């Protein structure tokens, strides 16, 4: 509302704000001197926080060079006394709160009871050279013989967090709005501890509000927010998402995957909060080096819940332990031997360390099976709910917006579509999805047009009358639905990771049946690190072309086998015994098998095994046949297959490097190249740290989720409405705040 | 404009800062190197 | 210094001093450092080579074990796959450097009930090791040097 | 080179309008700009 | 690399003028603009 | 890092370096923060007075 802001600016509000700042600073000083008015002090800063909130609301929509900021700086310099005094009070309070946690203050306390004399406190403050003489006297007066430094420090710290945040936001907004203001620069230089302390808790998300204008949005960051953001699960998930999206190359839909990743990260955040509390020596040396480089009723229920949570917390450690166990048992398996009779072939263990290898192998296999079972249980407990939430979210969004399940049909194939149609009838469909009333939303959207009865029957609602009564209101075994459980089991049995876990369990069971089956567990070394996974993905990257080339090789070999049978049958004499000669080309199957077995891996053509035709007829014909076979098989087809595989691996590695390079030279949000930001020293670093950070955007989104709708500002309400509309136009989309106001900022 | 990033998918010889659009085998997607 | 000092004990120790030609010229230094430029990926590829050789060794030990005969005289037959370690050493010594798969050293499987199985085994061993893993290592070193 | 030529043709059509001499960079600012530009107007089927 | 250099020489001759070096994009605005330039404006035979 | 920590209190650390008074600069910088006692001990500062 530009009119209201202009009316407020042209009215006499400013004199009232000056007077309010003066009386509030004097009241704050007086209550700081006293001690029994903590309730009045809390009310004062709550009201101060509200006043700064109103000031920021007034500053919303202010242009880089506008009259509003001019009146701000005019009133700031007009009433510099009280505001400077209160900012000094905040500065000394924060400095003392930081000092009490430092070793400088702890090195001067002499009483073990947590008390220090007033003279000793003054001497400590003078040694620290942080507070002036009047400041030290004021701090001494504020404190209630014992100074009670810890209690006095932490009593006012918690209430002052909101007001300090509000004033820090206010000053940051003025500094960013109107640069080159000597009064504003001096005022910012007056208070630097507050800004530094509130810097990790402050966000600078930039969005396009209206009229294609870039605006700065400041939101709230809690300590627990960054505390939970530092876990490596969320960092790894972010890395996978960004790598996948950059390989995809999508630009128009890139924001869609970004929002989906943000929602998945929020769900993972919630789940983490929920679960929060001779030749032997050489072989041994080689195995050790390989491992080293690779490494680089109620009571029962609560006990089960705690065990499941602990297992979920250490899932990666459990997987690493399982891989180590598999390495150990297969290294133990490396000491096997066969003898005709036991000390019908018999597999008997070598004595080695006086027969200690067999019980060790047995215990290793038992422990590996147990660890694998706990691993699959932990995977089901940890990553399955994220998949369930993603699938439910996708289905609900598609049904709500696309409407291809009521107006249209899933069509042929689409097994996922048929599965999603099956669960549509299931009650409590959005069990993991945040919005539990998607059915009512799609009802009011399209069901009345499409039929209030047919749509409700298809959606499997319990009762429309019951829902209306609930809206107008003004055991465990029976509660669980069989259809929902079977749908969850079916969708679990289709996820690739769950299939891999089931294959691992089957391999462990087979190893229990026969110890030699445990060798398949070392295939997990491909998934453990990214290079071997890249090799495996290269193997199947060009599968169609590889199979086509294999088919060409097969048909060429078949044609040459037919030619050899028709004419060159005499020279196919592998056996050197004249008494019982062996004809390798007496039949199509035998000759084709011999060709595919020797002629494709010989490396010099089939002529190496075939007898020399110099002493027999058709010498030139057979020489030409051998030359063309070599040229058309080894030089061409085998080289083509090898080049396909090698170039697939090279292209995959090239993409993995190019994604990183593009992220280092281009940012994710607006995509402006770092060359433009290279003019400013560390400009790209500042941009990627404060301007267009993904972490800042996700923190803002989930803080707006946490904050009530009534408390939203105009920009926050607009961005929330845009998010609810499933349309993202507030993103910068190649527009930068500095670039938009380059002339004025210079 | 005409110059392309190091491992950017180029189009033909030159047309890049590295000026060499070689391909590492039997596949498309020539890139500067 | 220590190599020069030990050269007095044995004259052949002076051959180590040829490494100065490798560490002196820029081209020689680049050639030497090409291995260490992508050492992690090379070691990972060697790890896959060892893992696949182990898998094919235990496969051959379970079945087609009788074909591992490298003794010409039947008076004293030699079973190179009678033990895990011996068969693994034989594989890592012969198959990787053969250039045409493990079937070159092994006798021709003619008339055996596992003829098709042995043929498929040799084919997949060749395709997986010589065509892929050795070529991958060679390409990695070539790309590092380039 | 033959495979590169085929992928080159495919990428050029995914980028070039095949009717005008302006690339998709201009229309990338408007969401679905290239799709709308190549769907109704500047269509070979429409010309035929 | 040698074969690539020869092909690149040919391509640069077919794309960039030998005399001025202005890219073919400038003359691409008019039909047969580069042909007219190479036959009348900056022909080496004409300078000879 | 541990090797550098060992040489901090060495009297001849400023050797081979033009800035032979870096101990004085760091002591002046950190005297207010650390009381000018631990910094002197860490850098040696034999007979500071
Ligand atoms: N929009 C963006 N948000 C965050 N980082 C970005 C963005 N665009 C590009 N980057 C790049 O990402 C890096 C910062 O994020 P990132 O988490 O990847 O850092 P890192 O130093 O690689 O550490 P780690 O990934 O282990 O946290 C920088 O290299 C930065 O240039
Ligand atoms: N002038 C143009 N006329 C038509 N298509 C064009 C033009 N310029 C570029 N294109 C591209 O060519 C495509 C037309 O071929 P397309 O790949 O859609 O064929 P298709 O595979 O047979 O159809 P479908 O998309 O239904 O599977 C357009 O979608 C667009 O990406
Ligand atoms: N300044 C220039 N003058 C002439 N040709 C130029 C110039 N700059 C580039 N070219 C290019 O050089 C070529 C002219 O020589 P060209 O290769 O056609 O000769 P040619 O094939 O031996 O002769 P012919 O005309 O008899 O076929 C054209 O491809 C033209 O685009
Ligand atoms: C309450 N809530 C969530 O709990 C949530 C979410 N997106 C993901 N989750 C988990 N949204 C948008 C939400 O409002
Ligand atoms: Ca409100
Ligand atoms: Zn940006
Ligand atoms: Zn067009
Ligand atoms: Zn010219």
């Amino acid at each position: 509302c530009t009119g209201n802001q202009q009316s407020l600016a042209h009215s006499r509000l400013w004199d009232a704000v000056v007077g309010f700042l003066h009386v509030f600073a004097h009241m704050m000083m007086k209550l700081a001197q006293d001690s029994s008015q903590i309730e009045l002090l809390k009310e004062l800063l709550d009201l101060q926080k509200d006043m700064v909130v109103m000031l920021l609301s007034l500053l919303e929509g202010n242009v880089v060079n506008g009259m509003i900021a001019r009146q701000m700086v005019d009133m700031l310099v007009e009433s510099s006394s009280n505001v400077e005094m209160i900012l000094k009070f905040f500065d000394m309070f924060l400095k003392l709160k930081d000092i009490v946690g430092s070793e400088a203050f702890q090195d001067y306390v002499t009483d073990p009871r947590g008390l220090i004399s007033k003279k000793d406190f003054q001497k400590a403050m003078d040694s620290q050279k942080q507070f002036t003489g009047p400041e030290i006297q004021f701090l001494l007066s504020c404190s209630e013989e014992m100074i009670n430094f810890e209690e006095f420090a932490n009593r006012f710290q918690e209430p002052a967090r909101d007001i300090g945040f509000n004033v820090a936001v206010l000053l940051t907004n003025l500094s960013e709005h109107v640069p080159h203001d000597p009064r504003l620069r001096n005022f910012l230089e007056l208070a630097e501890s507050i800004l530094e302390y509130f810097r990790p808790y402050l966000g600078r998300i930039e969005i396009m509000g209206a009229s294609r204008r870039i605006e700065r949005i400041y939101f709230e960051i809690s300590e627990t927010n960054r505390a939970q953001w530092e876990m490596p699960q969320v960092k790894e998930s972010k890395r996978q998402f960004i790598f996948d999206v950059v390989n995809e190359g999508g630009e128009a839909e890139k924001m869609e995957l970004f929002v989906s990743f943000c929602e998945d990260t929020i769900f993972e955040m919630q789940i983490a909060a929920q679960i929060s509390e001779t030749a032997r020596e050489a072989a041994t040396a080689l195995a050790a080096l390989l491992w080293a480089v690779v490494a680089r009723w109620g009571e029962l229920e609560v006990q089960r819940v705690k065990f499941l949570n602990y297992l979920s917390r250490n899932f990666y450690t459990l997987r690493f332990l399982a891989l180590f166990l598999a390495f150990a048992i297969n290294f133990i398996l490396l000491f096997y031997k066969v003898s005709d009779s036991p000390p019908n072939m018999v597999y008997y263990f070598l004595e080695e360390s006086t027969g200690y290898m067999e019980p060790a192998l047995w215990c290793l296999s038992l422990l590996h099976t147990l660890v694998a079972f706990l691993c699959i249980i932990g995977y089901n407990c940890l990553k399955v709910p994220l998949v369930i939430f993603k699938r439910e979210k996708e289905l609900a969004r598609k049904l709500e917006f696309d409407g291809l399940y009521i107006t249209e049909q899933p069509g042929d194939d689409d097994v996922k579509g048929q599965w999603d149609r099956l669960v549509l009838n299931t009650p409590s469909f959005p069990s993991n999805y945040w919005d539990k009333f998607v059915k009512r939303k799609v009802l009011d959207k399209h069901g009345d047009i499409f039929g209030r009865e047919r749509i409700a029957e298809l959606l499997g609602m319990d009762l429309a009358s019951l829902e209306i009564t609930a809206h107008n209101e003004r055991t465990w075994l029976m509660s669980i639905d069989v259809k929902y459980q079977i749908w969850k089991f079916g969708v679990i049995f289709t996820d690739n990771s769950f299939l891999y876990l089931g294959w691992y369990m089957v391999m462990s069971l087979l190893g229990h049946y026969n110890n030699f089956f445990f060798a398949a567990h070392l295939l997990d070394i491909a998934m453990g690190v990214k290079t071997l996974r890249t090799i495996l993905s290269s193997v199947t990257h060009n599968g169609k072309q590889l199979v086509m080339t294999v088919g060409l090789l097969a048909v060429v070999v078949y044609l040459y086998t037919v030619v050899a049978f028709n004419f060159f049958r005499k020279f196919y004499n592998k056996s050197e015994d004249e008494d019982e000669p062996d004809m390798k080309c007496d039949d199509m199957m035998t000759c084709y098998l011999f060709h595919m077995y020797v002629g494709v891996r010989a490396g010099g053509g089939i002529g190496d095994e075939i007898e020399d035709p110099a002493g027999d007829e058709y010498e030139l014909y057979r020489v030409v046949f051998d030359i063309t076979f070599f040229f058309f098989v080894i030089v061409i087809l085998l080289a083509i297959i090898q080049g396909l595989i090698i170039d697939a691996f090279g292209e995959l590695r090239d993409q993995q490097e190019q994604v990183k390079e593009d992220m280092e030279t281009k940012c994710f949000i607006c995509g402006i190249g770092s060359d433009y930001f290279d003019t400013t020293p560390h400009g790209f670093e500042t941009h990627t740290l404060e301007e267009h950070n993904l972490a800042n955007y996700m923190f803002f989104l989930m803080y707006l989720i946490n904050k009530d709708e009534t408390e939203h500002t105009g920009q926050e309400s607009y961005v929330w409405k845009m998010y609810q509309e499933r349309c993202w136009d507030f993103f910068p989309a190649g527009d930068c705040f500095r670039k938009q106001y380059e002339d004025q900022l210079s | 404009g005409d110059c392309l990033p190091h491992l950017k998918r180029c189009k033909a010889d030159n047309d890049c800062c590295g000026k060499k659009c070689k391909r590492r085998g039997t596949n498309a997607e020539k890139r500067c190197r």
